[PDB]
């Protein structure tokens, strides 16, 4: 519609605050993705021989033996948060901006993680990386919590066969029970709502004789219709700024939840935290 | 409406003419001519950005358009689109103007606008084996620096001056309305109080005020 | 270098600046200035297209409100995670990573800024590695010897007990090692002699 | 509009390099039709 | 006329925080007095 | 409108009679009378704290 354009534009700049507030909220997405894994500065690599003391990672180190260089885990888990409805929407004016660190690149940040924290261990996060065996890794991470050394070093077997099996509980327990992905099922799902709530409003009329522009520019007359497209033209910009505040106040909280995310990161990976729960 | 007319496989009922989309949009339509089935997208459309070094040592821009396949507006062709004014180099440095999809830019030498790769850090192998031990012999004790916003600016509005001007009969229809001229007033002051607590909170942590010896 | 204080000052400015912009456009009306309306039109039709403006600038000013309470949300997050870091770093020290520094904390000076704090924090950054060949406990007079604080290196062809921080070779003596079992279940044990005083 | 701005020596005939803005000296009526121009010298 | 009186005779107003630069440099220089003279005791209980 | 008329040091030009400013508010005007360039502030105003 010509008029509806020349009528935005005579409404002033009004369609300037929407869109700096939704570049800030990719701006903040992107950086909230950086902040967590990308806390390393060199990538580290896994040895080739695979014998970490006893224990037995080959389900959290990223398998070669499939395209996307991930890890058991990470494609049981990658394969269960689910015209088309997102072309649909592009077709509207609602396009998804891609991210800008990929399924790869996250992937890649967590293998070097996972090499740090074995290898390494918790000195690949203060500084430059240590070589230190993983037996003995693990038995001075028990001088934390009270139990002494001399505890893993005769009981390491046991250690890791409950380890061992631990890793494959987790994989069972990841295949059944779908309440367990629900917290990343749902922004997921608050999305989908939000864009389907603001595209279904485009045919809900405002106070008009219908919902479409040019029936309203053909069958009225301008004196009327003038005033008819502008209880249209204000019912849809106040949906979008609900729109943006909503979509606001869920960047904030998943904002905290990603600084949440980063000190749990920081303080369990990168070393062993003395804080309960 | 406008679009692109194209030719669709969709088993229409011989009484249906129109044809909407799963949330309100026309896509397909009945030719009023012999039967056939047509398929109605939207026009070539997408949203415009432009890659800037900043105008202050070059003018070089690129422009990336959003949602094509470079074939319906150097070239080079990424998850986010087409971009037009940059060249991928088959380096890797660190990113300094994102653009999406793991590939920024940026303004090297012929000066030039270059698109690249992101670079995720150094390639560092540590060599794990079963009795290694790196232990370290000497301290670089640094001092690294910090910053955190602590307080807001604490503004305040007003109806009778924003809302009307240098007028009468406005603040007077203005009270017809209902409470918006207090509540906003209020949430402003908490604004201004939280701010002004949440200064007594970090700076303000010990009564005593300790001085510095003279030696 | 003060990025992330200047960002909240230039927000601060720009909804102030786009506020009062909003005052230029006409919701509707034949005018944008108050003293228009109430001197070309009737009162029947006065009454009708003035609060097309006023229903215009109470939503902006609404949209400026949220903005704002969405802005203040965000200042108190950072000022309890300022207030916690100044509690934890400056009032001493912590054992968090990344929270008072990338490294191992040991000190932190706070500083004042334009709406804003500056926490400089002394990190003790490990260097100049070296490598030596490690192993569990060592076995003497038949009795295991694991240490009590510290690590066991050899420089090839004697076992030292250093530091798990530094390195600083002693004498394995019966100082900083227990005795706790046989040389029988340990992998990877290796023999040399339990000096003791 | 119209606008007198130093237009001193410089290379072959051309448009010189340079802002100056034109400020209006006449607003007479008019409701012609125009499209067309023609130019008159001495 | 600048753009912070501008926007002051159109209703918007900036209100002068509470405690000034002085204050503010004073409780960093107490902080400072106690973490350098004293070690983590001032921040528990005595100096 | 309202407010106090003082005498401004501008420069308008011939053919500028009004005047805005950043808020795209009449902050200048021109006599109707005998050529004179005038400032248009508003009135003394402020805000009570009891
Ligand atoms: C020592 O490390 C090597 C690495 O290949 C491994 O094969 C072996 O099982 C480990 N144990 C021994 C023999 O020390
Ligand atoms: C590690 O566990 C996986 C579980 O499927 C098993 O297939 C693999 O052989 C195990 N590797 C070792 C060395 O125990
Ligand atoms: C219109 O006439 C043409 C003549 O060939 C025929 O093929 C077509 O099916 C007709 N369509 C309708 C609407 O009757
Ligand atoms: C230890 O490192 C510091 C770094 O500044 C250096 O000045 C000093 O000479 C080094 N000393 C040793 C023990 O090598
Ligand atoms: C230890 O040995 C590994 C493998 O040869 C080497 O990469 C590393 O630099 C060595 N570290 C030191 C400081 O001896
Ligand atoms: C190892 O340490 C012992 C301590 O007595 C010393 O005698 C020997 O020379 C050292 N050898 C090496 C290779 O450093
Ligand atoms: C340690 O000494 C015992 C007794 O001589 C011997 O059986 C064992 O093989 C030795 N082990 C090592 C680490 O040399
Ligand atoms: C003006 O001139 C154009 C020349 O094509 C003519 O078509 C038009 O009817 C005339 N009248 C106006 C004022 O448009
Ligand atoms: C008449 O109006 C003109 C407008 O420019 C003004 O300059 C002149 O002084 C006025 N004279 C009288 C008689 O007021």
């Amino acid at each position: 519609s010509t008029e509806c354009s020349n009528l935005l534009l005579q409404y002033g700049s009004f369609c300037t605050q929407l869109k700096r507030a939704l570049t800030g909220i990719a701006v903040e997405q992107d950086k909230n993705t950086q902040e967590v894994f990308a806390q390393v500065k060199q990538i580290y690599k896994t040895p080739p021989i695979k014998y970490f003391g006893g224990f037995n990672f080959s389900q959290i180190l990223p398998d070669p033996s499939k395209p996307s260089k991930r890890s058991p885990i990470e494609d049981l888990l990658f394969n269960k948060v689910t015209r088309d409805l997102i072309c649909a929407q592009k077709f509207k004016g609602l396009t998804v901006l891609p991210p800008l660190l990929t399924d790869e690149m996250i992937a890649q940040y967590t293998s070097a993680l996972l090499a740090g924290t074995i290898t390494s261990g918790w000195t690949f996060g203060a500084g430059p990386a240590l070589q230190i065996p993983f037996p003995m890794q693990m038995a001075y991470r028990f001088n934390g919590i009270g139990v002494t050394q001399n505890v893993l070093y005769e009981n390491q077997k046991l250690i890791a066969n409950q380890f061992n099996s631990a890793i494959g509980k987790i994989q069972d327990s990841l295949s059944s029970t779908p309440s367990a992905l629900g917290k990343l099922q749902d922004v997921v799902n608050h999305n989908a709502q939000a864009l389907n709530t603001l595209v279904k409003q485009l045919s809900s009329k405002f106070g008009a004789i219908s919902s479409v522009l040019n029936d309203i520019f053909s069958r009225l007359d301008p004196p009327e219709a003038e005033v008819q497209i502008d209880r249209l033209i204000t019912g849809r910009l106040q949906s979008l700024q609900t729109y943006v505040t909503q979509q606001l106040i869920r960047a904030a909280e998943i904002r905290a939840s990603a600084n949440l995310a980063a000190t749990k990161m920081s303080e369990c990976v990168l070393g062993q935290s003395k804080r309960v729960d | 409406g406008t679009g692109v007319l194209t030719e669709s496989n969709k088993k229409f009922l011989p009484f249906q003419q129109f044809g909407r989309d799963i949330a309100d949009t026309t896509d397909a339509v009945r030719d009023p001519q012999t039967l056939e089935i047509l398929d109605i997208t939207p026009c070539s459309f997408g949203g415009v950005s432009v890659i800037t070094p900043g105008t202050n040592t070059s003018n070089q821009v690129a422009v990336l358009y959003q949602g094509v396949n470079c074939t319906e507006v150097n070239v080079f062709q990424t998850r986010a689109g087409c971009l037009i004014g940059a060249e991928y180099v088959n380096n890797s440095y660190e990113c300094d103007i994102p653009i999406g999809a793991g590939i920024c830019a940026s303004y090297q030498t012929s000066q030039s606008i270059i698109a690249y790769t992101m670079s995720l850090g150094a390639e560092n192998s540590v060599a794990y084996s079963n009795n290694s031990i790196a232990i370290p012999t000497n301290f670089t004790i640094s001092v690294t620096t910090e910053i955190l916003p602590v307080s807001m600016t604490k503004t305040s509005v007003d109806c009778t001056m924003y809302i009307c001007g240098d007028s009468t009969e406005c603040s007077n229809l203005l009270l017809q309305y209902g409470s918006f001229c207090t509540q906003l007033k209020r949430a402003l002051t908490g604004i201004a109080v939280e701010q002004d607590k949440n200064t007594q909170e970090v700076f303000a942590q010990v009564k005593q005020i300790y001085k510095t010896p003279p030696i | 270098a003060l990025g992330k204080l200047q960002d909240v000052v230039n927000h601060n400015a720009q909804a102030l600046n786009t506020l009062v912009k909003q005052l230029s456009s006409k919701f509707g009306a034949i005018s944008s200035v108050l003293n228009d309306i109430f001197s070309r039109l009737d009162p029947p039709e006065a009454e009708v297209q003035i609060d097309r403006l006023i229903t215009g600038r109470l939503q902006s000013l609404q949209t400026y409100v949220t903005q704002q309470l969405i802005r203040a949300a965000e200042i108190r997050a950072s000022a309890n995670l300022a207030a916690t870091k100044m509690s934890e770093c400056v009032l001493g020290q912590s054992k968090r990573v990344d929270f008072c520094g990338k490294g191992y904390h040991l000190m932190s000076f706070p500083q004042s800024a334009p709406h804003g704090v500056v926490f400089l924090h002394v990190t003790y950054v490990p260097a100049q590695e070296k490598n030596f060949t490690t192993a569990p406990a060592i076995c003497h007079d038949g009795k295991a010897h694991f240490p009590r604080e510290g690590v066991f290196v050899s420089n090839g062809t004697h076992w030292f007990v250093t530091q798990r921080n530094f390195y600083e070779p002693q004498i394995i003596t019966t100082d900083n090692t227990f005795v706790s079992g046989n040389c029988d279940v340990v992998i990877g044990i290796v023999n040399n002699t339990v000096y003791d005083p | 509009y119209s606008k007198h701005t130093p237009i001193i020596v410089r290379e072959p005939e051309d448009l010189p390099q340079g802002f100056s803005a034109l400020e209006p000296l006449v607003d007479l009526p008019i409701g012609i039709n125009i499209t067309r121009f023609q130019t008159l010298l001495a």
